[PDB]
């Protein structure tokens, strides 16, 4: 399965940025989908995470309420709505997908937890 | 952690032979490893030989043909016997067992305390 | 008063994955928050891990092992393989979350560490929450093994044999999974809410 990102780009901090992530194939209701970031000279890190229905959320402990993760299972695609953007917040954003097998994953945050990747988008917060 | 006593070590000549031991003492415990590992002042730790359970026998390749290990036949000790010996042979060797409790599968491995082996004319 | 997480996430030792130890948790305030900041593998089913220091349990377990990390995969509701089905087996209704990261720098030595065994065999799957560390003869082929390794006749366990120089899938990662039980009693293991 292909995970294609959208959106990101520069900003000015205070700012907001919405990133997408569109998934090819028949498969996307069956996927708990996650958001990572990857910023100058630090492994890659979890941000979000959503259940396969959007019943449940899972949010790392820098979001602060200030991001949303959200999914249309219809347009088989992902969001990561971004509110006041910290330059901190600086990093190339991934999109990740793991297929929910057993029907009850609510969170999925390690980096070998995910096979299939996004591109990655890089994401400027600037002073 | 199980209580290991380890004999045998000391200097040899170039070319001599020693033999090690370490003996795991007391009950309740099930052993799913006994060997030998050595470290050199410099170096990293590394495999001699070891036992595991079924009595699989597992060699270093530094040492495989000129050190034999070796299980005791009535009693939970283990024996190195070092053949040839050269002054690379010359490290700190560990006793290495892992067991655990048999009641409540705490881990208790333990290393020895270490025995000097110093291979010189 | 604090629940001892410490003691299973820092334990110097890990179990063999076929004898995987269990910390029964409990009669303690749990703070979850050591699990918010490191980790390569974070999966919960059934919780939501940023909810847990407002929840309560009737008991809460620790279980930790050392296996592959080509194997953390196995270890889920749901899943097959030798793993799952001969050595740790996860119930398909597991609410909990299953922590791993990988420990080649501890659990690797030159020249191979072999003290970290599993089972390779065995003629039916595990039930959840089930260990077997029993050793008889794994008879493979149509001939009794009769107690006797040989041909389709063979030692259940095998060791993992873990080299610093491995590949990172079948490097040694470290395991501990946590059970949140909210069962027909008083769940007396909660967060600081
Ligand atoms: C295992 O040990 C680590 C290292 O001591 C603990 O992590 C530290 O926790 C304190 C207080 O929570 C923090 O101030 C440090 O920043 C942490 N250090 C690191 C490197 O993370 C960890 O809490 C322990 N695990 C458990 C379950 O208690
Ligand atoms: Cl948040
Ligand atoms: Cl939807
Ligand atoms: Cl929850
Ligand atoms: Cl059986
Ligand atoms: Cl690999």
């Amino acid at each position: 399965v292909q995970l294609v990102e959208s959106g990101g780009g520069l900003v000015q901090a205070g700012g907001s940025l919405r990133l997408s992530c569109a998934a090819s194939g028949r498969a996307f209701s069956r996927y708990f989908m996650g958001w990572f970031r990857q910023a100058p000279g630090k492994e890659r890190e979890f941000v979000a995470g959503i259940s396969r229905s959007g019943g449940s959320t899972d949010y790392a402990n820098f979001v602060k309420g200030r991001f949303t993760i959200s999914r249309d299972n219809a347009k088989n695609t992902v969001y990561l709505q971004m509110n006041s953007l910290k330059p901190e917040d600086t990093a190339v954003y991934y999109c990740a997908a793991t297929v929910d097998y057993s029907g009850t994953l609510t969170a999925a945050r390690g980096r070998e937890d995910y096979d299939d990747w996004g591109q990655g988008i890089q994401v400027t917060v600037s002073s | 952690e199980v209580q290991l006593v380890e004999s045998g070590g000391g200097t040899v000549q170039p070319g001599g032979s020693l033999r090690l031991s370490c003996e795991v003492s007391g009950t309740g415990f099930t052993i799913n490893a006994m060997g030998w590992d050595r470290q050199a002042p410099g170096k990293q730790r590394e495999l001699v030989a070891t036992i595991t359970r079924g009595d699989r026998i597992h060699y270093a390749d530094s040492v495989k043909g000129r050190f034999a290990i070796s299980r005791d036949k009535d009693k939970n000790t283990v024996y190195l016997e070092m053949n040839n010996l050269k002054p690379e042979d010359t490290a700190v060797y560990y006793c290495d067992v892992a067991a655990f409790d048999s009641s409540d599968y705490e881990v208790l491995d333990s290393w020895g305390q270490g025995t000097q082996v110093t291979v010189s004319s | 008063n604090l629940c001892p997480f410490g003691e299973v996430f820092n334990a110097t030792r890990f179990a063999s994955v076929y004898a995987w130890n269990r910390k029964r948790i409990s009669n303690c305030v749990a703070d979850y928050s050591f699990l918010y900041n490191s980790f390569s593998t974070f999966k919960c089913y059934g919780v939501s891990p940023t909810k847990l220091n407002d929840l309560c349990f009737t008991n809460v377990y620790a279980d930790s092992f050392v296996i592959r990390g080509d194997e953390v995969r196995q270890i889920a509701p749901g899943q097959t393989g030798k793993i799952a089905d001969y050595n740790y087996k996860l119930p398909d209704d597991f609410t909990g979350c299953v922590i791993a990261w990988n420990s080649n720098n501890l659990d690797s030595k030159v020249g191979g560490n072999y003290n970290y065994l599993y089972r390779l065999f065995r003629k039916s799957n595990l039930k959840p929450f089930e260990r077997d560390i029993s050793t008889e003869i794994y008879q493979a082929g149509s001939t009794p093994c009769n107690g006797v390794e040989g041909f389709n006749c063979y030692f259940p366990l095998q060791s993992y044999g873990f080299q610093p120089t491995n590949g990172v899938g079948y490097q040694p990662y470290r395991v501990v999974v946590l059970s949140f039980e909210l069962l027909h009693a008083p769940a007396t293991v909660c967060g600081p809410k």
